[PDB]
């Protein structure tokens, strides 16, 4: 035994399966219109962003 | 609106063995001497200039690549190859099938260089037509300016060891030149010292500079004395070695010194550009598992 | 994948002209690109397994 | 709900590359009727209207940039940028799958270590986006040694202006623009122009006149200068703006950095290291069209220019001296 003691600290992580509860009609949402914008057009592929 | 496609026909059908090698590189970059869609076989490689019977060249290839049109394979069908045309500033895709394998990254600048390594790494021989197609050496620009340099030093000291044995050590020469460090990684290149005749023309040029330059810059300083002399030229007198500034220019006459100063600059601009400017293209996306790089060509 | 040779009898049709002249020497030195010799019990029609 | 999917039927099929002009010969001379954008001189009337010239406005050239998708730590790329800054991609080694390092010009001001009065304005601003300067130098431990042999300019590939930055707590997603004018994200139908601080940019065409030709082109150049301050290596990055052609500007840059060259090469009368001989490099960051006025702005103050109609065309680094 050396002259000093010592304390030790771990961490530990636990998977959990939650129960979210949400009361009625709390958040009002606003849904817009989807647009499309091209990018990275090649002679091999035409990619799109929506 | 414009249509670009390059479709080369052949005279004879392909063998079953030669089809699997071009299927291995179904994406590649071929130089191609003509811009039209219909064309014969004798241009799409490097067999138009470089061949086995002719002496191997570096510079006449590098003169040729910047003058040449590049193209990309799409689909290999017997016997009609189907290349796609490369445009100025056009976005397309490259698969990286080149021997030896250098690893590509995105946001690197690809530089098309001529092949100076082994034959079976570079070319694929077509036995049906008796003509050799040659795939160039696509290497990133910082490697291509460094894989050239150590092999050009290795070519010089190979010329010294063949003239006198005592000046060059082989262990000192091999370990410092054939191992090339780039991006944290190391590549041991194939030496092919089995008998580097590609690089003999550059090793003739850089030496003929290296004698004429210190003889040349002495006369060019002393001839420009003015009261309107540029003030940075007073600083560079400390840079030149002291043994350079002790040349008796009474030894070489005026009809000799005009021939030197014209040989002085005419090698310089012919050697400056062949390190600088070739077909060089950018890459903005890459994936190692798919081995496919999205590129775009900058013609210069 | 080019065209290959197969031994399955699709039909076979009646040819008017004689093909039998100069066959013994031709297939030995390779006049044909794709040729197949059949002798003995192998001259029968093949199996219709699929 | 199919009315929302019918909008994607319009906007995708309306926005495609133009097809290859391929007409069969049995149809006849109908292929001449399919050539509309080559026609360039439209008829005008006594009172023309948009109903007369809606067909003239319909043919537009095919312009499109190529974006770069960068995934950056949120400590290097500051969470607030003016959305048009210029970018650089430092690259040392592929360590992980996708974690990339980006350098704004105020971020490379802090890694340099150059003095205050040589860039007196951005030193206040780049001192508040970052710490003392060692919050970034812990990524590159070789900044004392990359400056000696001069390998730092070979590890920057200029990329282009910002377009969009989606910022999270630990990781910022950065979308840049190469090849041309990047399309603006949040404001529709707009165009992101390139913003430089007024301090770094050194204008190059300036006369009393005491006559130079007009043109179509003026090219922004980047410079990166190896020097030593306080007997410690440090770099200096400046910008240039001139449409004079590459044969003049290399002579125009050497007259700008005259005093910097004079202070350095006093030191190598005593010790000559061949690695120290390399001095600077010059990149071409892409063209600006003629007579566009760089509009002054101010942010917190930080005076920042902005160049509309900028298109990015990156070049290599060529070592001038």
């Amino acid at each position: 035994h050396p002259g000093f003691a010592m304390t030790v600290v771990r961490t530990d992580e636990v998977l959990a399966e939650h129960i979210l509860y949400c009361s009625r009609a709390s958040t009002s949402m606003f849904v817009g219109l989807p647009s499309v914008v091209r990018r990275e057009v090649r002679s091999d592929a035409v990619t799109f962003e929506i | 609106a414009l249509d670009k496609s390059i479709v080369v026909n052949l005279t004879s059908r392909l063998f079953a063995d030669e089809l699997a090698a071009l299927q291995s590189k179904i994406g590649s970059v071929l130089p191609l001497g003509d811009c039209h869609r219909l064309q014969n076989i004798q241009a799409l490689g490097l067999g138009c200039v470089c061949s086995r019977e002719t002496s191997p060249d570096y510079i006449q290839i590098m003169q040729y690549l910047s003058k040449c049109t590049l193209a990309v394979l799409e689909e290999v069908r017997p016997d009609s190859l189907r290349l796609t045309r490369m445009d100025p500033s056009d976005n397309l895709q490259i698969k990286n099938v080149y021997a030896p394998f250098f690893q590509w990254d995105s946001n690197t600048q690809l530089a098309v260089l001529p092949p100076l390594f082994s034959r079976k790494d570079s070319t694929i021989v077509l036995e049906s037509n008796g003509f050799d197609i040659v795939f160039p050496m696509v290497v990133p620009q910082q490697l291509g300016h460094a894989i050239l340099q150590q092999l050009l030093v290795y070519h010089i000291y190979s010329k010294i060891s063949a003239g006198a044995p005592g000046d060059v050590n082989m262990a000192e020469l091999d370990l410092y030149t054939t191992n090339v460090s780039f991006m944290g990684r190391t590549y041991r290149l194939d030496v092919d010292n089995t008998d580097l005749r590609v690089l003999d023309d550059l090793s003739m040029y850089l030496c003929i500079l290296s004698a004429l330059v210190p003889r040349g810059c002495l006369r060019l300083l002393t001839a420009l004395v003015r009261h309107d002399r540029h003030p940075l030229t007073e600083v560079f007198e400390g840079v030149v070695p002291d043994e350079v500034t002790r040349i008796d220019l009474d030894q070489l006459s005026v009809p000799d010194d005009i021939t030197r100063m014209r040989v002085m600059f005419s090698y310089l601009q012919s050697l400056s550009s062949i390190f600088n400017l070739g077909p060089r293209l950018h890459v903005y996306a890459y994936s190692a598992e798919t081995l496919a790089a999205s590129c775009w060509y900058s013609p210069r | 994948m080019e065209a290959t040779l197969e031994q399955r009898p699709f039909p076979y049709l009646a040819t008017e002209a004689n093909l039998l002249t100069q066959i013994k020497e031709s297939a030995a030195d390779g006049l044909f690109k794709s040729f197949q010799l059949l002798l003995g019990k192998d001259a029968r029609e093949g199996s219709v397994r699929f | 709900q199919a009315e929302n999917a019918a909008r994607l039927g319009r906007q995708v099929l309306g926005l495609l590359p133009p097809p290859t002009h391929r007409v069969s010969l049995t149809r006849g001379p109908e292929f001449a009727r399919g050539v509309r954008d080559l026609l360039s001189k439209y008829a005008a009337s006594t009172r023309p209207t948009v109903g007369s010239l809606h067909e003239a406005l319909r043919q537009a050239p095919f312009r499109q940039p190529t974006y770069g998708d960068f995934l950056v730590y949120s400590q290097t790329f500051s969470p607030q940028e003016p959305l048009g800054t210029f970018l650089f991609s430092f690259k040392q080694e592929d360590n992980g799958s996708s974690m990339d390092m980006l350098l704004t010009p105020t971020s490379l001001f802090m890694l340099s270590g150059m003095e205050a009065a040589k860039a007196p304005q951005t030193h206040k601003v780049a001192g508040v986006w970052y710490g003392s300067g060692s919050g970034l130098a812990d990524f590159i431990p070789n900044l004392s040694e990359l400056m000696d042999t001069g390998e730092f300019h070979t590890l920057l590939t200029p990329v282009g202006p910002m377009v969009q930055s989606v910022h999270s707590t630990f990781v910022t997603k950065v979308t840049s623009a190469m090849k041309g004018v990047g399309l603006a994200r949040d404001e529709p139908r707009a165009h992101v122009g390139l913003t430089l601080p007024c301090d770094m940019l050194v204008d190059l065409d300036e006369s009393c006149p005491m006559r130079e030709p007009a043109g179509l082109n003026v090219t922004i150049y980047a410079s990166l200068v190896y020097l030593r301050v306080n007997q410690r290596p440090s770099m200096a990055l400046t910008f240039f703006q001139s449409g004079k052609g590459f044969a003049e500007v290399v002579a125009m840059i050497k007259d700008h950095f005259t005093d910097v060259i004079r202070t350095k090469y006093i030191q190598l009368r005593h010790e000559l290291y061949i690695n120290r001989l390399v001095f600077g490099a010059v990149c071409t960051l892409g063209t600006v069209p003629f007579d566009s006025h760089p509009v002054h702005q101010s942010l917190n103050s930080l005076p920042v220019l902005v160049f509309a109609n900028f298109e990015a065309a990156c070049g290599p680094w060529t070592v001038f001296l």
